[PDB]
């Protein structure tokens, strides 16, 4: 009746404040390698983290000292924390976001817009809106009449909508001609087909 | 470091003044669910994926009660240094091409956000607008801030201007980020 | 009346047999370059030679120095070679090939088979046809459902149809899957955008 | 040497027994015109290019006169050194993808011919086909040899067979190069 585990947060010993507990888990090529990563936070400063790569407790500043001398101390707390890896991290990836976040596709939306605002003494803009795509993982190429345009490409940065979708901006620079015909091709692991769009008069 | 793909599971907040915690989850920097700490029903933001796993809210409140409790200890071993209001910063943008007559979506993005208190509110010709809004839990930040999204749904209309308020203690005054269909420049 | 011009054969002094002259002209980087290379040839042998970078007659082979030694002692045939580079090579190409050659356009027509034979221990080889296009130069993709395969693309050498054409064969190895569409993109300067093809089934 | 482009431009070929010369044009490979010096008229393997430009067949004939007064006086002084011929090699290949009952052209690609004197022709379930038959001049070779096109128009079928003959002096017998729809393996 549990699917989706949550790594826990160490309990210690003995005006407006914050605390935060921090567990996260890196993989990367696949469920090969992984990585278990907690912090506790006071305010906005990190004091004690238990690290893979490390094998137990430290502190990061020096509030935290008090905590991994303890947590080390009890040789349960060092466990259950320690084996979190394959219990929620390797767990986690294999179950849950295999079935969830790692299946997800979301077909990318393109539009052609005349960009830079004017007619032509200096207008060349041609923006390709590429949105609601997911995952992150793309390519946009430019066409100007048949051969792909690659010094005038900008891209802008990879905005994400906070509804597991992405969207980003390719443009162009140019100085149009009648007779010409410019693409946008984008290339992502939802489609079936890279898809195009394309832009004249 | 160096990965593939990253998941936060386990991710606690919890503020004294009010008794203030948050639990949720999330993957590769989306938010997976939160848990209502009060209804104690783990909410999905893709409610497709509750569907298909799930996760026990005891999970979720046994960590506020830790990290309520480390709090009060953190508190008197800090010598009761309080947090420091940060300036939060907001940009407002469509979700898709902006189409006069087409039903789209505004989107608030609010980052740099400290302490974890805020009041994001829309406003349309100058006056509210509770009207298909959305808003994000808490999105943790990698220097410990948070960020936080809201939407409006609405369709497109060069007779009307947004306003994004954003309240914080790091405010002076309500901050109003402006969004128009025409391109209008503040007002 | 008269717009191409062909380079003129220099004459000497004084069973099966053959001759051969040429006239060659190369040129980069439009006529920015031009270099004149005449050849005198009997049967198989190249035994005399005007070469632009050299500037006047020599032999390549023994029977090649009569003709050197006289044509460039002649200042009238050392002067009519030496200028054809821009009488018969520049001229030529900004007159002539300009207007005929340089502004060829053959749209390719692609086609897409299954290969290697038969139904599927090994059988991989998509075959894509890409025939009846000028000029030579062009580019070729495949695409799997999406995004575009890089290791297992084997295309044949540019063959030369002889009416002004061209054709090549672009393979992709693989192990099909039902769901798949595998996609065959050609990029060419006859084309307004990219074509394409698919193959699933 | 590196070149974007290469036009020969003047290329003449003459054979003493027999009197036998030609007079061609190429651009990057490709045959622009041969000059017929017979009937004395320059005529283009593209006739939409000839529309447009323009060569005069007394250039090629007196490039003919100038190669047929070098080839005696070369040929003594070689001492007479006749020619050495070689074995073509041929090649037969569809313009376009064979599709059963769609109208296409068989083309036989015969390479290394020397000296410039050969004999191309097509057989079609074993008889000669003179049909839309065409045949390219002889095309220049790095190596000075040549290269030889010849074409048959034909509508796909699995019922006939094609075989290309070529006959040289370099041969022995007529060389017959196959081809099928259904992939006949010789005959």
């Amino acid at each position: 009746g549990h699917a989706t585990q949550g790594v826990t947060a160490a309990s210690s010993h003995e005006r407006h404040f914050v605390v935060q507990f921090k567990g996260e888990c890196y993989y990367t090529n696949g469920t090969q390698r992984i990585r278990l990563v907690t912090r506790y936070i006071y305010n906005r400063e990190e004091y004690v983290r238990y690290d893979s790569d490390v094998g137990e407790y430290r502190a990061v500043t020096e509030l935290g000292r008090p905590d991994a001398e303890y947590w080390n101390s009890q040789p349960e707390i060092l466990e259950r924390t320690r084996a979190e890896v394959d219990t929620a991290c390797r767990h986690n990836y294999e179950g849950p976001e295999t079935s969830t976040s790692l299946r997800r596709l979301e077909q990318p939306n393109v539009a052609i817009s005349l960009s830079r605002t004017e007619a032509l003494n200096h207008h060349n803009t041609l923006v390709c809106s590429v949105t609601d795509f997911y995952p992150a993982k793309i390519k946009v190429r430019w066409f100007r009449n048949g051969q792909e345009e690659t010094v005038g490409v900008s891209s802008t940065q990879l905005i994400r909508n906070g509804d597991w979708t992405f969207q980003v901006l390719v443009m162009l620079e140019m100085t149009p001609h009648q007779g010409e015909v410019y693409t946008c091709h984008v290339e992502h692991p939802s489609l079936k087909s890279p898809i195009t769009v394309e832009w004249s008069s | 470091i160096e990965a593939d793909h990253v998941g936060f599971y386990g991710t606690t907040v919890y503020q004294s003044p009010g008794d203030i915690g948050q639990y949720t989850h999330e993957f590769d920097g989306d938010e997976l669910f939160y848990v209502d700490l009060d209804k104690k029903k783990t909410v999905w933001r893709l409610p497709e994926f509750g569907q298909l796993i799930l996760f026990e809210p005891q999970g979720g409140l046994q960590n506020i009660a830790a990290e309520k409790h480390n709090l009060g200890i953190l508190t008197k071993r800090s010598n009761f240094t309080p947090a420091t209001n940060e300036a939060p910063q907001a940009t407002v943008f469509p979700k898709s091409p902006v189409l006069l007559g087409q039903p789209n979506t505004l989107i608030c993005f609010v980052d740099n956000i400290f302490p974890p208190v805020i009041n994001i509110t829309w406003l349309r010709n100058s006056k509210s607008v509770t009207d298909g809004v959305y808003e994000t839990s808490f999105l943790v930040n990698r220097d410990h801030s948070f960020h936080k999204l809201s939407y409006l749904t609405f369709i497109p209309s060069d007779d009307d201007i947004y306003d994004c308020k954003v309240e914080h203690w790091g405010l002076e005054e309500p901050v109003l980020k402006h969004w128009s269909s025409a391109d209008l420049v503040p007002r």
